[PDB]
């Protein structure tokens, strides 16, 4: 259970998300400064 | 009789000709059927060349147990060099089909009526009222010919060493040409192949993004071609709607909206591209070859430390070594 | 047997390129 | 709703277009082409094919490049933080993880790209054939840099990223798969080769059939960028090719697919080809020909001539080229010709 | 038109064409099963690749009998 | 304002002695064969 | 007009152009290293 | 039976039937050395 | 034919633009040439150092030869002051 | 040793008589 | 000599049958009145 | 054969003589507009 290449998986798992997140946070909160129409 | 000769001038380089034959085309059509006919023939049903000149036939016609993948017409021999070889020098016929007599009758005729070609590229383009240079860009392929089927050959000292008339055959002639000048690591064949990649390449963009800016006249199950009508006044693409698209995919001062711009671009680029391709066959019939980096890379204590330079070497040295297995007498291949 | 499917082959190539250069559909202007 | 805005933000016309498509196209697009110019002037070769393959080794632009992983390594992924590296970055480099990374990376930035296109397009409301054509290269990418080595024993043999180390993919192929014999790859090069052909072409059927729109010598300026009459006699190319070549257009619209046709179906063709080099069903010979060659010693094609260089291909470089095998050919064994 | 015994039986399930839900109806419930099925299939990659190793998991030929 | 036309040929002189260091260091670096 | 500085353009720009001279500062020390 | 509203005719013009024995044949002239092998 | 960013023309031209790059463009050079010339590049990439790819007397190479305890190979590569 | 101390002068040179023409501002 | 049997076949049909659509077709378009 | 040479060789010279006597016969004055 819980071998070696099992928590390099959640780490390659957890540092994506990470990425996508930092990402979409620092987007939607710049395309949320302007747009006007 | 407004005059015979004044007729006949008048008839040659009319432009009422459903095919052109211009004055270059009074020794163009000639040649080239000759190329032609002796091609045809040889390929089909002439018998074993003794390339190399050391009495080994290589059979390479369809009734000599060729296919059109393999078979081929035979350089000229070695023993012959550089040569003239016309019919009329040979004791026999039989005599001028084992020393590949046929090459030469058939490179010679052909080189000459394709520069005549490229000569009637320009006349037509004259009695017609149109700018010149399309002959220029025809330069290229025939500079190429010319580089393949008789500078090279010149160069090397024997037209047996000239590309052969095959499929196959030609993949020697590469093959062997990469061992004896590692052309792959010559600057002007690189830029060959960016001029018939990037060719490619560009033929293929200018098409879709035309092709995809055209301006709707057509039914939804009409076939988009019939929305253009040969002698049409204005154009059948929105250019400016290509250039908006094309412009946002990379950046717009790097889109063309001028569309003389683009179409010469669009010719200078492979044309440029041959002509240095060509220049390098041209200029390897000389042996100035390609960059030699084998064991450049040297450790602290002398020992080689090898490049993919040189794993291409071992690769040119097979088929060093293998090519022409009974030519070879003497240590050094100067020749 | 290979030789004869080779030359039928391109001898129908060839036939192919003469109809095509003489026996096109003319190439008529604007009302087409 | 913020998906509105997030979207509005990004569909924003600026210098360098984003669009949701750079989400992916970007950040690949950059690791891929950032990874290779960092091995090509950094990373070594050694302990994967004991090679020197960047500019801090003294390897030139030509003999620089981001090596294949060992053969040990087989079809692994080798992420940094995989069984292999385990999240060390150095080892990761030496056991060529940065091959991985440029391939799969780049891998992604072309699906990017294409989205690319395909989203510029709806936007400025053109019709995508530009994504279409586009299909062609990811095949190439695909087939050959993906489905072929995964077909053999592992990445080690994919094409390296480099100059040089792409010519001994060339090389290779020819020595073990006698792949310039193949009926595909064959096509590939008609398009190729016929692509530059039209390409060039076109290119001075336009240049010297066009109308005079000005007073000038450079009739660069005379081109009305806002369309009109067509800037070319379409009716005198067809006149000119129709009288020189037999042959000739007239209809922009079809000659113009044409050219999206001819080389995109040609590398579509060659792709194909590699596919089947992958299982190794090469087209290597002419069953036929092998056995007249055997019973008679004195046929020869230019068909046979070529097998030959073929095996002194292999067995020359196979030594240097797949260390894993631990080859030992004796000086006698190694098929020469006389003197040579 | 032609009407038929299993044509009525079956003309209520194609009837409510373009009936659909309004807004962004089902779609975060879905991107989620989406991001997991995504993850799903990483894993089994990663392990026929034998990236993630799983003792008790052993891909090979073996394991079997 | 600096002058383009200068911006320019002093920019581009510069790469021919960058990219022109580089051929010296291929008779003398590591690339060598000495 | 009255530009900005920070846009979207300047951080590309610089993604490639920061490296970049980077890397021509590292190879060109390069040239001197021997044996 | 009520006439299909459907259908539409067919068409294959002269060049288009060039264009298509143009490339018959030569596919013909590349791989039947290999159906012969 | 326009977008926000301010036209190249005027950036490569402005005094400011020299005043603040004649000190970033040189100070990145500075720092990468520095990166190779204290040999810190070849420990960040295992790059061997011309005196580094073989061991006094062998002659052969280190060769990677199974995935898994390739890491732990590599090392002890290293050890026979590879 | 280090003639580059020549290409150097000559070589700012060719831009310096069209430059110095940019300041008497004539002719070009 | 010591070709593929179907060979023959292969390349006949391989010709015939594609020729012989597009003709069917050029000849029934050809054919339609105005 | 020595007769081949010697058809060859007439047959050759017309061409090339059709040729120059050609382009001499005033070739410029042959097109659209200015001659
Ligand atoms: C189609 C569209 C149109 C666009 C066209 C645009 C124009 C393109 C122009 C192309 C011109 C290329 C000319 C190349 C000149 C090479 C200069 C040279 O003589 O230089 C030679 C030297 C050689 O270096 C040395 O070469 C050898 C010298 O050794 C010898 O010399 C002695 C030492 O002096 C010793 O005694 C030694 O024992 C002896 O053997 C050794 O190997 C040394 O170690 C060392 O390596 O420099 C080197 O080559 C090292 C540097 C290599 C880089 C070269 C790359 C060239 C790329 C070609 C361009 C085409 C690319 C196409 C892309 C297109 C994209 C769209
Ligand atoms: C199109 C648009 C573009 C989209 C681009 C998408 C980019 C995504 C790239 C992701 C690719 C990852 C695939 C990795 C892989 O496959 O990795 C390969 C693995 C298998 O790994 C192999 O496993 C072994 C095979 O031997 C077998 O035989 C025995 C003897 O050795 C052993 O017991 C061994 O355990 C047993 O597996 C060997 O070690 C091999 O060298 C190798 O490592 O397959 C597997 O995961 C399962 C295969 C899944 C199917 C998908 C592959 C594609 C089809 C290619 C077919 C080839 C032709
Ligand atoms: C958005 C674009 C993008 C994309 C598509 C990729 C894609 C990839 N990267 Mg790259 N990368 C990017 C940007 C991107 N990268 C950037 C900007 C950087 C610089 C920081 C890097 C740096 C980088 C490195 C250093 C490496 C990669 C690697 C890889 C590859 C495999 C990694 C992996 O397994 O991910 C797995 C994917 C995920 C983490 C996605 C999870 C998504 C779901 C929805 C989240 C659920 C999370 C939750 C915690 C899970 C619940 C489940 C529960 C049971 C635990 C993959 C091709 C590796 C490689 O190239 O290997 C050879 C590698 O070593 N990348
Ligand atoms: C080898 C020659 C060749 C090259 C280098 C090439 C290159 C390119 N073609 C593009 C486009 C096209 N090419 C097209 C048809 C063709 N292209 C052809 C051949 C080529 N095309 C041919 C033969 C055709 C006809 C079928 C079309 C129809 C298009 C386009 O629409 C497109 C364009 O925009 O036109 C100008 C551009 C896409 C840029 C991009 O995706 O950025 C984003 C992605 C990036 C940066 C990821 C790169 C990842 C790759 C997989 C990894 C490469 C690894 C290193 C970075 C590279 C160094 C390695 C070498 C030394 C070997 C790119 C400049
Ligand atoms: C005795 C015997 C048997 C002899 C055998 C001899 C022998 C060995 C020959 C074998 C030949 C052989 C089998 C070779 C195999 C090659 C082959 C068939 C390859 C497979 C092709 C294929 C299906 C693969 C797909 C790739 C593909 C689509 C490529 C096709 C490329 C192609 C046809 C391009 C043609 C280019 C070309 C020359 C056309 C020019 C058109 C033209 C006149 C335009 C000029 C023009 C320009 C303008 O700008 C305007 C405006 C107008 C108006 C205009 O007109
Ligand atoms: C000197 C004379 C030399 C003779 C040259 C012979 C030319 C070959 C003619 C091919 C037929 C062309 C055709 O069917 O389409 C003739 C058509 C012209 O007809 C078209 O009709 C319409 C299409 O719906 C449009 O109006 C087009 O613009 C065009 O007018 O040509 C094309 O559009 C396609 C361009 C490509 C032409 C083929 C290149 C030839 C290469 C032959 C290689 C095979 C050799 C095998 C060796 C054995
Ligand atoms: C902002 C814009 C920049 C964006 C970057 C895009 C990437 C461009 C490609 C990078 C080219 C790498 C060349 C390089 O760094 O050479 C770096 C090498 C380093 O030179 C080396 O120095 C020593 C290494 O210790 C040794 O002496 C070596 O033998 C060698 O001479 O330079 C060369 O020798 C080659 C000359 C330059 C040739 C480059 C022409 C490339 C043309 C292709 C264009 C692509 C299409
Ligand atoms: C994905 C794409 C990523 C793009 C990343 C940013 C790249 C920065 C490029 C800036 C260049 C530019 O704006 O044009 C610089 C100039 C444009 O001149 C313009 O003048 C003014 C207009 O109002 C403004 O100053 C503009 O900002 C710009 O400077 O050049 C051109 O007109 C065309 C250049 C096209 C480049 C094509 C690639 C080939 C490069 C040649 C190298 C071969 C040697
Ligand atoms: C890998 C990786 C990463 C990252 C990195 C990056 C992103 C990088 C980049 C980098 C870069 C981005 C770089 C660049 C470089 C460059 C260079 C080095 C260049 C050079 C150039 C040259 C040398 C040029 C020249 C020329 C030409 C080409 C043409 C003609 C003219 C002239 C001569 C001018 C990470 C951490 C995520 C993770 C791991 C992996
Ligand atoms: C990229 C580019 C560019 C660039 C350029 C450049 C960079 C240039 C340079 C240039 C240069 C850099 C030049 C120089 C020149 C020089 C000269 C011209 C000289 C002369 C000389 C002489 C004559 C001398 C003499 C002598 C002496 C000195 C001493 C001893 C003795 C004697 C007497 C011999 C431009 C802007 C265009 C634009 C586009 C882009
Ligand atoms: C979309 C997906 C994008 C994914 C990008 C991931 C990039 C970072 O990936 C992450 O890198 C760090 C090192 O810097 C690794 O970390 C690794 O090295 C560090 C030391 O440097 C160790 O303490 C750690 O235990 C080890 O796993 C992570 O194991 C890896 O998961
Ligand atoms: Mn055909 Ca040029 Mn290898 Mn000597 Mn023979
Ligand atoms: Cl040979
Ligand atoms: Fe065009």
């Amino acid at each position: 259970t819980i071998t070696p290449s099992l928590k390099g998986f959640f780490i390659g798992l957890l540092s994506g998300a990470v990425v996508l997140g930092l990402t979409f946070a620092v987007l939607i909160a710049i395309s949320q400064i302007d747009k006007v129409q | 009789s407004a005059n015979l000769w004044e007729r006949f001038c008048n008839w040659v380089t009319s432009t009422d000709n459903r095919l052109y034959v211009g004055w270059f085309g009074v020794i163009m059509i000639p040649t080239l059927l000759a190329a032609t006919i002796c091609f045809v023939i040889a390929f089909i049903a002439a018998p074993p060349v003794d390339i190399d000149g050391i009495r080994e036939p290589v059979s390479g016609s369809l009734l000599y147990g060729n296919n059109i993948i393999t078979g081929a017409v035979v350089p000229s021999s070695n023993a012959i060099g550089l040569h003239f070889y016309p019919i009329w020098e040979a004791a026999s016929l039989d005599e001028w089909l084992y020393n590949g007599g046929p090459y030469q009758l058939i490179i010679f005729h052909f080189l000459l009526g394709a520069s005549c070609y490229m000569g009637r590229q320009w006349e037509l383009s004259y009695r017609l009222g149109m700018r010149p240079w399309i002959c220029v860009a025809y330069s290229a392929p025939l500079a190429s010919a010319f580089a393949v089927f008789l500078i090279y050959p010149i160069g090397q000292g024997s037209f047996s060493d000239g590309m052969p008339l095959g499929i196959s055959g030609t993949f020697n002639f590469m093959i062997v040409f990469q061992a004896e000048h590692n052309i792959l690591m010559h600057p002007f064949h690189q830029l060959g192949v960016a001029g018939v990649f990037g060719g490619a390449l560009f033929c293929a963009m200018h098409g879709s993004l035309v092709t995809s800016s055209l301006i709707r006249e057509t039914t939804e199950t009409e076939s988009a071609n019939y929305g253009y009508k040969f002698g049409q006044e204005e154009e059948t693409y929105n250019i400016v709607a290509a250039h908006g698209y094309f412009g946002r995919l990379i950046f717009q001062y790097a889109s063309f909206n001028n569309s003389r711009s683009l179409h010469f671009f669009l010719a200078a680029w492979p044309v440029v591209g041959v002509w240095f391709t060509a220049l390098g066959i041209s200029t390897m019939a000389f042996n100035l070859n390609g960059f030699n980096f084998n064991h450049s890379v040297i450790d602290a204590k002398g020992n080689v430390i090898n490049t993919w330079a040189d794993i291409i070497n071992r690769a040119n040295l097979g088929m060093e070594v293998m090519h022409e297995r009974n030519a070879h007498n003497f240590p050094l291949d100067l020749a | 047997m290979e030789t004869i499917t080779y030359v039928f082959i391109f001898a129908c190539i060839i036939a192919l390129f003469f109809f095509a250069i003489f026996f096109r559909e003319p190439p008529r202007i604007t009302k087409k | 709703g913020w998906f509105d805005i997030l979207d509005d933000w990004l569909k924003r016309d600026r210098f360098v277009f984003v669009g949701w498509s750079g989400i992916l196209l970007f950040p690949c697009a950059y690791l891929a082409l950032g990874g290779w110019l960092t091995g090509t002037t950094f990373v070594t070769s050694w302990y994967t094919h004991g090679l020197a393959s960047s500019y801090l080794e003294g390897c030139n632009f030509l003999t620089v490049a981001v090596s294949t992983p060992a053969n040990s390594m087989g079809h692994s992924l080798l992420l940094l933080w995989g069984p292999e590296a385990q999240g060390d970055f150095t080892r990761w480099c030496q056991l060529g993880g940065l091959w991985t990374f440029i391939a799969l990376h780049g891998a992604f930035g072309l699906i990017g790209f294409m989205l690319r296109q395909f989203e510029i397009a709806r936007l400025v409301g053109v019709r995508p054939y530009n994504a279409i054509a586009f299909s062609a290269p990811i095949a190439v990418f695909v087939s050959v840099f993906l489905i072929y080595p995964l077909g053999q024993s592992s990445w080690f043999f994919a094409p390296s990223f480099g100059v040089a180390a792409i010519f001994r993919f060339l090389l290779f192929f020819q020595g073990f798969h006698n792949w310039t014999l193949n009926p595909f790859h064959m096509m590939g090069v008609a398009g190729v080769l016929g692509g530059a052909l039209l390409c060039a072409i076109h290119g001075a059927t336009v240049e010297n059939t066009l109308f005079q729109d000005g007073e000038g010598a450079s009739t660069f300026r005379a081109f009305n960028p806002t369309q009109a009459e067509e800037t070319y006699s379409m009716v005198t190319a067809n006149r000119f090719w129709s009288q020189i070549f037999g042959i000739a257009f007239s209809n922009k619209r079809w000659l113009h697919f044409f050219m999206l046709f001819v080389p995109v179906t040609g590398l579509w063709m060659s792709a194909i080809g590699v596919v089947g080099l992958a299982l190794n069903l090469r087209s290597y010979d002419f069953i036929s020909q092998e056995i007249r060659a055997a019973e008679d010693p004195e046929f020869e094609t230019f068909y046979t001539k070529n097998l030959l260089l073929n095996e002194g291909i292999r067995a020359w470089m196979a030594p240097q080229d797949q260390p894993h095998e631990n080859f030992v050919f004796p000086e006698e064994v190694l098929p020469r010709g006389n003197a040579l | 038109a032609r009407r038929t015994w299993l044509g009525d039986i079956l003309r209520p399930l194609n009837s409510e064409y373009g009936k659909v839900a309004p807004g962004w109806g089902t779609t975060p419930l879905m991107a989620v099963f989406m991001g997991l099925f995504l993850v799903f299939l990483l894993i089994i990659l990663e392990i026929y690749n034998s990236t993630l190793i799983l003792d008790g998991v052993n891909v090979s030929w073996k394991a079997l009998g | 304002r600096i002058p383009l036309w200068i911006v320019a040929t002093v920019a581009g002189m510069g790469v021919i002695v960058i990219v022109g260091l580089f051929f010296y260091g291929a008779y003398a670096g590591l690339g060598s064969s000495l | 007009v009255s530009y900005p500085i920070f846009t979207v353009r300047w951080v590309a720009v610089h993604t490639l152009a920061v490296p970049t001279i980077f890397f021509l500062g590292a190879i060109a020390a390069m040239q001197f290293i021997q044996r | 039976m009520e006439p299909n509203p459907n259908r539409q005719p067919v068409e294959l013009n002269r060049t288009s039937l060039y264009l298509g024995l143009l490339l018959i044949l030569v596919l013909a002239l590349l791989f039947s050395s290999y159906f012969f092998n | 034919g326009t977008t926000g960013e301010r036209p190249f023309s005027d950036i490569i031209t402005s005094v400011r633009y020299w005043v603040i790059h004649s000190i970033t463009i040189p100070a990145l050079f500075i720092a990468g040439w520095l990166f190779v010339s204290t040999g810190l590049a070849y420990d960040v990439f295992g790059t061997p150092r011309p005196d580094s790819y073989y061991a006094q007397e062998q002659r052969s190479i280190p060769l990677v030869t199974d995935r898994f305890e390739a890491k732990q190979q590599v090392e002890t590569f290293l050890e026979q002051l590879k | 040793i280090a003639q580059l101390t020549m290409i150097a002068m000559i070589g700012i040179a060719g831009p310096m008589i069209i430059f110095l023409l940019a300041v008497r501002r004539g002719n070009l | 000599m010591e070709v593929n049997q179907l060979g023959l076949i292969a390349t006949a049909l391989f010709v015939l049958v594609p020729s012989v659509f597009l003709i069917i077709l050029y000849v029934q378009t050809e054919s339609q009145q105005k | 054969m020595e007769t081949l040479k010697i058809t060859v060789y007439i047959v050759v010279t017309f061409f090339v003589l059709l040729f120059v006597f050609g382009f001499l016969s005033g070739d410029p004055a042959r097109n659209p507009k200015r001659k």
